[PDB]
């Protein structure tokens, strides 16, 4: 940390809900989605999760819209997605 | 809109019942009520008109108009100008502020969308499309553009318009490729299912109609049954026994809709039902489909016989691939039914010459023919390259 | 334990159709000794109306009732249950609109707003319902969604077999 | 006429489909007498 090797001293937070609201909002973006979803709420859902673990909530979405047989994910699948990331998140 | 431009085209085609005129303008003379529609139900009302579309109190009341629900009045107008200036006026200084508090880029160009709106429900076909300009002027989202999809729908589909909207609606869609990501390809390939299915569709869109479903429908712009109807009956008509056999043999998508719209009935239904290979069933069927089904529908109508003896005809490629040897006897006495006006039309394949049949009017008995080396394969050679020679000979038309 | 046997018997006599309009108070009555008590027997009352075979009105129409007469206790509780059977009578009407859309509830309901071994349960129905529908992988998805959730809980031997 | 229709062979004609379900009543009354 003598400077010369880090120079410039910088942390970086937080994170929450936000941060990965929009790294869900983000990574939602991509997957097809069913509209009125609300990622905030999602990301609401989201406690102890990180933007790489955000991911894992689109893809149980998708994991759940794609066994719902939907390219498209409904906002319900992320909120699901969120406790069973969760489940992830406090699992192991 | 889609009721609007529908129970337009109900009555626009009344022929059948008073209904097809009645039920059509009764939710449009209470949908003028609705919304302002006059601008264009005023050209609406002249657009049945000179017909039974000839009575009303602005444009036209003739006695031979058994539509008077084709009827005005200047109050609708006043009603259509005060909420028209109402809505104009509203989002006028509200945009203005939109302009002036230079409020939001979608936000600003919101109540434009609004603004358009107005004209999907007033029946303008003017502002919309310069607010949805000035709309996607402050579009930042391919969301807006989205909107302009929705808009230029709303704009063709209200008249059930064409080419442009089309047009725009390839515009519209070429700019992002997205199609709303899996969607608005839907709207794309729907309304381009729709599109094209001036009149055609036949083979193109008519599959794309079937393909995706329903994975919108639009409320003004079209129903989901609209679709399904519309979608099966020309991929239908159209597609493969296979495909059909595959496809329309049924669907969940069907297995829901199926007679629960009745709203068919016929369309694959009496169709497998011909396609179970029947003679006389489906002899009905059709026309049983057809007044049904096509006059009912806006293109469904519109291009009228395309259905009407292919059908008629593609059984006997059936019923001659089943014989070779079949007596047309067999078949047209057999079947019960004129002999000789079937085989008239039936006739009338023999220059359309999709008959391999090989027919008799006198021993009434039917053979076939086939491809061989011919096919088209051997066969197509010659004028393939002729064109090209064309080509070619036009290529060196250039020289200089 | 009468209006059990005598409830058939009031079936045997019909009067089913007097303990139907009973088994509202028969909520309260049950009510009056306690709520898991009811909802226990409540079901158990209507289910051996479903036994002694019952027109689909009496169940539906005293289904309906302590379905409601959940809610209007203060029961959102497993009224789903009655209404899996009522949606289940819906499938024995075999209205799956009644079904699916109370299904769909029964499913958002079981879906952990309430029982998920309940919620594998709707799924079987809502699979034999999309089953009926011919809605294959639907039934499908619901029996598999049952199935694996079933692995996720124990469900009835039956309901195992089913 | 018009602008873009589907186009050729070519109009063909028309008044048939009716005829034929007047003979498809017809043909089949005929069946019917048949």
């Amino acid at each position: 940390l003598r400077p010369g090797r880090i120079d410039r001293k910088i942390e970086f937070p937080p994170p929450s809900v936000a941060a990965r609201a929009e790294i869900l909002r983000i990574h939602s973006r991509k997957m097809n989605l069913t509209r009125g979803i609300n990622l905030r709420k999602v990301a609401e859902k989201m406690n102890g999760c990180s933007g790489a673990d955000v991911k894992g909530v689109c893809t149980e979405a998708g994991m759940y819209a794609l066994r719902e047989r939907r390219i498209h994910v409904t906002q319900e699948d992320f909120e699901l997605a969120v406790g069973k990331v969760m489940n992830k998140n406090q699992e192991t | 809109n889609y009721e609007v431009s529908e129970k337009a085209f109900l009555l626009t085609q009344s022929k059948v019942s008073i209904e097809q005129r009645k039920e059509a303008a009764e939710f449009v003379l209470a949908k003028i009520k609705e919304e302002e529609m006059a601008p264009y139900y005023k050209y609406l009302c002249e657009e049945y008109l000179v017909n039974n579309g000839q009575s009303d109190l602005e444009h036209d009341e003739k006695s031979d108009s058994l539509n008077e629900w084709i009827k005005f009045d200047q109050e609708l107008y006043n009603e259509l100008c005060k909420k028209n200036e109402s809505k104009i006026k509203e989002l006028n200084e509200k945009i203005q502020k939109l302009e002036e508090d230079d409020e939001g880029e979608l936000e600003q160009a919101q109540a434009w969308i609004n603004l358009g709106e107005y004209y999907a429900q007033i029946g303008d076909k003017d502002n919309a499309e310069k607010t949805l300009g000035k709309s996607l002027s402050k579009a930042i989202s391919t969301g807006a553009k989205i909107d302009v999809m929705l808009t230029i729908a709303r704009l063709g589909f209200f008249y059930n318009d064409q080419l442009y909207v089309k047009e725009k609606l390839e515009a519209v869609n070429s700019m992002i490729e997205k199609g709303g990501d899996w969607e608005r390809r839907n709207r794309y390939k729907t309304y381009y299912g729709i599109h094209c299915l001036a009149v055609r569709n036949f083979k193109e869109a008519a599959k794309l109609l079937v393909d995706s479903l329903a994975t919108f429908t639009s409320i003004e712009l079209t129903s989901y049954e609209s679709i399904a109807t519309y979608a099966s009956v020309t991929g239908l008509f159209t597609l493969e026994r296979t495909d059909l056999k595959s496809k329309v043999i049924d669907s969940p998508e069907l297995l829901s809709l199926i007679s629960t719209t009745a709203a068919l009935q016929s369309i694959s239904s009496l169709t497998i039902s011909l396609y179970a290979s029947d003679y006389a069933s489906y002899f009905p069927y059709l026309l049983e489909t057809y007044a049904n089904v096509l006059i009912p529908c806006k293109y469904l109508n519109r291009h009228a016989d395309f259905f009407v003896r292919e059908m008629r005809r593609k059984v006997y490629a059936q019923l001659l691939e089943s014989y070779k040897t079949l007596s047309l006897k067999s078949m047209a006495s057999a079947f019960g039914v004129s002999v000789a006006f079937l085989d008239n039309d039936l006739g009338k394949f023999i220059p359309n010459k999709q008959l391999n049949c090989v027919i008799d009017r006198v021993n009434g008995i039917v053979e076939t023919n086939r491809p061989d080396n011919k096919n088209a394969q051997y066969h197509l050679l010659v004028k393939q390259g002729d064109g090209l020679l064309t080509k070619l000979q036009k290529y060196g038309a250039a020289v200089r | 334990t009468s209006i059990l046997e005598l409830g058939q018997l009031y079936v045997t006599m019909g009067a089913k159709d007097k303990l139907r309009e009973f088994i509202p108070h028969s909520t309260e009555y049950m009510m009056q000794f306690a709520k898991s008590k009811t909802v226990k027997v409540l079901k158990t009352l209507i289910e051996k109306f479903e036994q002694v075979p019952d027109s689909l009105d009496d169940q539906i129409f005293v289904c309906e009732k302590s379905i409601e007469f959940a809610k209007r206790e203060k029961r959102v509780f497993l009224k789903h249950s009655l209404s899996i059977k009522l949606a289940t009578l819906h499938y024995q009407k075999k209205q799956y609109k009644d079904s699916l859309a109370l299904i769909n509830d029964l499913l958002r309901e079981f879906k952990k707003l309430d029982d998920k071994p309940s919620l594998v349960d709707v799924h079987l129905l809502e699979s034999k319902v999309y089953h009926k529908l011919r809605n294959l992988a639907k039934s499908k998805a619901s029996l598999t969604a049952a199935r694996t959730a079933a692995n996720s809980i124990y469900c009835p031997t039956q309901t195992v077999a089913e | 006429q018009t602008n873009i229709w589907e186009e050729n062979w070519d109009d063909v004609e028309v008044d048939d489909d009716f005829t034929n379900e007047l003979k498809a009543e017809l043909d089949r009354y005929k069946r019917e007498n048949q």
